């Protein structure tokens, strides 16, 4: 199983973009799927996440503007980004997390290769 | 490795403080079930009561008396709801894994032990998923669960159990005079009302799926001192009874009587580092 | 093919512990007017954890202040979490409960879980969780995952929690048990409506008791530092 993101590019401040990630294996077993972003010279940060049962959460900075959704039947995760501004410029990564129900805690993580998003002012 | 009534009795008597009801119920329930080569239902225990007063502790004593390694035995399985089942919306993912895990391990070992910690924080739908394994069935999808053991740990009922211990203390009676029927009567409004009796009812016969409800009482100052002495020895310290008394001065309740510690024996041993290097 | 410094250099056996002790001592000068037991107990508690080769549980501290000490509370708690990694550039995970009281509980539970887990998976060793009293009550059940004494998700980390009291001032002479009682009573008032039990996803007094017994190892009062209340946390 591999995660492959598409949908990146340039947007004008105020504009919209939809990112997609296709997983090459089933995703039903992922406890959480989500989107991270990494801007120049900064640490990678959570943007949005969603459980298998469709409960979502968002970073304070994107609340209202971004919507994450998940289709276990299409093995896909999406990020609708509205009202973009230059502060949203970054490489965006899709993430998937799988956790045990027994034993010591751990997380098996999967990552896509990332897609560049550039917002013009 | 080979459970004996005498060894389990000694382990509980020597090491479990201030839980006269739990000691007696667990001794007889566990010994009767494991000594029975032909049980008709998996032994199902619900340990419930005050935080920090011995529920995981006595689960370890049980496991150690049945299997070498105790909780680290290959045949003892601990699920911690707040760690393994944290997000309500992932109930289907938890349920599918949990059903596979239980069935595969009982298939391999009839006498498996499953412990569900923090069950009061576990999704009701995930509890529903394990009910067939608890019942009087001879086979569940072709596997018998009748030799298995299920142990549930929770805080449910803790405040009402404490109300009984407080009543007895105010009345000048001994803690050890508290009977299971006193607890059952105080809980009849909650843990033992009809909706919960409904919830835990067998789907086959007119019985509860929980064979024994094992109550845990809040701890007094004298019980904390007993525990601190054990921890000092385990660390290789020379016991200092002045430090025992000072470390046992936790925060107590109610405001008037100050008889029970807020947190049982938890957050106590942290304080030893203020006195010992 | 080994190099050895002279014994005179006193190269630390435990670099992270020695850096913490040095930085924690320097904090006392940045935060005058605090209870002596705050520095004494905080040092001994964190030192024990840093010196543990195989810790059994994370180090969880609660700092509390009255309203007049709110900026100092934010500043001190951050610097204590940062001092846990004084030997690295590594910085604390920062989470803030302020303003979250009416947010969806499951949403906040997921946010907290993922911010803590991702940070601890990727090298951070401490979190500061500001304004714990302001989270949705049910969401705080996630702290069982992180703060259990036996089965915590990450055992070699520190979690620094803060609680802002409702009163305006905290007496300078307040002792350890009274400080702990104040925090205890505020959390029971905020996170419960009665003593009656609730369903699995919600807080009640019996569930709050097991949270409390995991997070209240050390509850330390904080007094305002005038310059920090005036100017903010500028260092
Ligand atoms: N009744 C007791 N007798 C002896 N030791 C005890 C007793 N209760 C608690 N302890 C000590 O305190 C520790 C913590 O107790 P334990 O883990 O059993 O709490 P618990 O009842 O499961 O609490 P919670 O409801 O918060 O999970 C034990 O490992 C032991 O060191
Ligand atoms: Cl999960
Ligand atoms: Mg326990």
């Amino acid at each position: 199983v591999q995660l492959v993101e598409t949908g990146g590019g340039l947007v004008q401040a105020g504009g919209s973009l939809r990112l997609s990630c296709a997983a090459s294996g089933n995703i039903f077993s992922f406890n959480v799927m989500g989107w991270y972003r990494q801007a120049p010279g900064k640490q990678r940060e959570l943007v949005a996440a969603i459980t298998s049962g469709d409960t979502t959460t968002y970073a304070d900075s994107v609340q209202g503007r971004f919507t994450i959704s998940r289709d276990n039947a299409k093995n896909a995760v999406y990020l609708q980004m509205n009202s973009l501004t230059p502060e949203d410029t970054a490489v965006y990564f899709c993430n998937a997390r799988r956790n045990p129900i027994n034993g010591p805690y751990y997380t098996t993580a999967y990552w896509g290769q990332g897609t560049q998003v550039t917002v013009s002012s | 490795r080979s459970l004996s009534r005498e060894a389990l009795q000694k382990d509980l008597d020597d090491n479990l403080f201030g839980q006269h009801l739990a000691k007696k119920i667990i001794l007889n329930a566990v010994f009767g079930f494991i000594n029975n080569p032909k049980p008709k239902k998996p032994l199902t225990l619900s340990l419930h009561g005050w935080t920090g007063t011995g529920k995981n502790f006595v689960s370890k004593i049980i496991a150690e008396n049945i299997y070498e390694g105790g909780l680290n035995s290959d045949y003892v399985h601990l699920f911690v709801a707040t760690l393994h089942f944290p997000h309500a919306s992932n109930i289907t993912l938890y349920k599918d894994q949990l059903q596979l895990w239980i069935r595969g391990n009982v298939s391999a070992c009839a006498r498996s032990i499953f412990i569900f910690d923090q069950m009061d924080k576990m999704h009701a739908g995930l509890i529903d998923a394990i009910k067939p394994f608890l019942d009087y069935y001879d086979l569940v999808d072709g596997v018998s669960y009748q030799k298995a053991m299920f142990i549930f740990l929770s805080n449910a009922g803790a405040e009402r159990i404490t109300d009984v211990a407080l009543d007895f203390w105010r009345s000048g009676k001994q803690r050890e005079d508290i009977k299971l029927k006193d607890i059952e009567h105080a809980l009849s409004v909650s843990v033992f009302n009809n909706k919960n009796s409904g919830f835990w009812h067998s789907s086959l016969i007119d019985r509860n799926l929980i064979d024994y409800f094992v109550p845990f009482l809040p701890l007094e100052y004298k019980h904390l001192k007993m525990c601190i002495r054990v921890e000092m020895q385990s660390r290789g310290y020379e016991i200092d009874e002045d430090i025992v008394s000072r470390v046992a001065e936790m925060t107590f309740f109610p405001k008037e009587e100050r008889v029970f510690s807020d947190k049982g024996c938890k957050t106590v041993f942290t304080k030893l580092d203020y006195y010992y290097d | 093919n080994s190099y050895y410094s002279s014994p005179a250099q006193q190269v630390p056996k435990n670099p992270a512990l020695e850096a913490f002790l040095a930085q924690f001592s320097q904090l006392e000068d940045k935060f005058p007017g605090q209870s002596s037991f705050l520095w004494q107990r905080g040092r001994k508690f964190l030192q024990k954890h840093l010196n543990a080769s195989n810790p059994t549980e994370p180090a969880t501290i609660i700092f509390t202040a009255a309203r007049e000490g709110r900026e100092t509370l934010k500043c001190l708690s951050h610097h204590v979490a940062d001092a846990y990694t004084s030997s690295q550039k590594v910085s604390p995970i920062q989470i803030d409960g302020a303003g979250r009281t009416w947010q969806d509980s499951d949403t906040v539970k997921l946010l907290v879980d993922l911010e803590l887990s991702y940070g601890f998976e990727n090298g951070q060793k401490a979190a500061v969780v500001h304004h714990f009293e302001s989270f949705p009550a049910g969401s705080t059940l996630i702290f069982y995952k992180y703060c259990d004494h036996e089965n915590a998700a990450f055992k070699d980390v520190a979690l620094v929690l803060t609680v802002l009291l409702e009163e305006e001032t905290l007496e300078a002479s307040v002792g350890p048990r009274e400080t702990e009682e104040k925090v205890r009573d505020l959390l029971w008032a905020k996170f419960t409506n009665s003593d009656t039990p609730t369903s699995f996803n919600h807080m009640d007094s019996d569930k709050l008791s097991g949270l409390w017994s995991r997070i209240s190892h050390l509850v330390l009062p904080v007094q305002p530092v005038s310059s920090i209340e005036e100017q903010g946390c500028l260092f």
